[PDB]
């Protein structure tokens, strides 16, 4: 179904968080075919708290995936978080940096 | 279309507990039932055949029983490696068909 | 395993996705037990059906917990005709359905 | 040891055809029958077809009858599966396996060999 | 021949 590299979108945390607590951030790996896809964070340095979800087949025939990591709230505007998305069937390399956003 | 009714569909137990998985055939398959183990992302592993025999290497805590239509796989005190999905197969109709159960997911409590 | 309540987060659609005409809202249920859980999507306090998909992780080898993601997919046009996007989560470890939400444009 | 490896998996449009191969090593390929078993994502196992050691008797599942053909070549230790008129529901992980036959007792039997390949993914999509 | 190879011929 038209082998396609993933479109990686930032699942940004809020500039509020739990103040002095725990926040969540991640990447949205959407609209790719075929399986599989590999996701790593900070080139493999960040492995604790990482949950890469199994893919889901959409009505489009394209798969979608999300990888999330929980980080302390203080390390939001200072620590750098990049997700490295691997889709070998399309020979695709994507490295997206998730930054916090407020609205 | 020989059918194998596995139960339960899912199971929860703690390390050291004792669990029982049952398989039900739609016709007399004699003693030709086998039990398989599959871990996520891996190929199935044969554990028990002839409904009571242990494949070379499987520990003693894996035991099976039954003849005819009702069969029971019983695991003694559990280990972390034992928490996976299990299936039952039949080989009575070996040349023209082999059928499997729906599977039982053993989740660690 | 010890009954553990999920940590629930809601992620609004990214601007890079919105410029492409698609809006995906992700609800994250992190590190809960038991595996059974219920996620309900509410747009402008209206219940949603047929527009969401869910993914469940395998049991973790260390904390023996589960994680779940629920993605609500909309069009950019339909997304912009609404304000309140909410995620109602019901689980054994919670006293009441926990709701995480945000207001589009606020 | 004994190893079965599957190759030729990938993507294929509905209605078109696709051929699978499985190379065996570590034992007498002519001394055992071969099976194909698939597993749809999140579903259970489903036996597909079997070839005898003499490559004369063939049996297929009712769902794949009239669409699937199974062959083998003992000189290359390889078993083949030519799948035709494929449908979306055929999307699964196809395991090339050597299954346990009845009539075998005595738990530690060397004739109770039952091992599986790692499997290959076939995606029927358009 | 070997046992396993033998029962296979009969069943087929």
């Amino acid at each position: 179904a038209s082998t396609k590299g993933p479109s990686v979108f930032p699942l940004a945390p809020s500039s509020k968080s739990t103040s002095g607590g725990t926040a969540a951030l991640g990447c949205l790996v959407k609209d790719y075919f075929p399986e599989p896809v590999t996701v790593s964070w900070n080139s493999g340095a960040l492995t604790s708290g990482v949950h890469t979800f199994p893919a889901v087949l959409q009505s489009s025939g394209l798969y979608s995936l999300s990888s999330v990591v929980t980080v302390p709230s203080s390390s939001l505007g200072t620590q750098t978080y990049i997700c490295n998305v691997n889709h070998k069937p399309s020979n695709t390399k994507v490295d997206k940096k998730v930054e916090p956003k407020s609205c | 279309d020989i059918q194998m009714t596995q139960s339960p569909s899912s199971m929860s137990a703690s390390v050291g507990d004792r669990v029982t998985i049952t398989c039900r055939a739609s016709q007399d398959i004699s003693k030709w039932l086998a039990w398989y183990q599959q871990r996520p992302g891996k190929a199935p592993k044969l554990l028990i055949y002839a409904a009571s025999s242990l494949q070379s290497g499987v520990p003693s805590r894996f035991s099976g029983s039954g003849s005819g239509t009702d069969f029971t796989l019983t695991i003694s005190s559990l280990q972390p490696e034992d928490f996976a999905t299990y299936y039952c197969q039949q080989a009575s109709s070996f040349p023209w068909s082999i059928t499997f159960g729906q599977g039982t997911r053993l989740e660690i409590r | 395993r010890t009954v553990a309540a999920p940590s629930v987060f809601i992620f609004p659609p990214s601007d890079e996705q919105l410029k492409s005409g698609t809006a995906s809202v992700v609800c994250l249920l992190n590190n809960f037990y038991p595996r059974e859980a219920k996620v309900q999507w509410k747009v402008d306090n209206a219940l949603q059906s047929g527009n969401s998909q869910e993914s469940v992780t395998e049991q973790d080898s260390k904390d023996s917990t589960y994680s779940l993601s629920s993605t609500l997919t909309l069009s950019k046009a339909d997304y912009e005709k609404h304000k309140v996007y909410a995620c109602e989560v019901t689980h054994q470890g919670l006293s009441s359905p926990v709701t995480k939400s945000f207001n589009r444009g606020e | 040891q004994v190893q079965l490896v599957e190759s030729g998996g990938g993507v294929v449009q509905p209605g078109r055809s696709l051929r699978l191969s499985c190379a065996a090593s570590g034992l007498t390929f002519s001394g055992y029958a071969m099976h194909w078993v698939r597993q749809a994502p999140g579903k259970g196992l489903e036996w597909v077809a079997v070839i005898s050691r003499d490559a004369r008797n063939k049996y297929y599942a009712d769902s794949v009858k009239g669409r699937f053909t199974i062959s083998r070549d003992n000189s290359k230790k390889t078993v083949y599966l030519e799948m035709n008129s494929l449908r979306v529901e055929d999307t699964a992980v196809y395991y090339c396996a050597i299954l346990i036959i009845p009539g075998i007792t005595e738990p530690g039997s060397p004739d109770a060999l039952d091992i599986w390949g790692q499997g290959t993914m076939v995606s029927v999509s358009s | 021949p070997s046992k396993r190879s033998f029962i296979e011929d009969l069943l087929f």
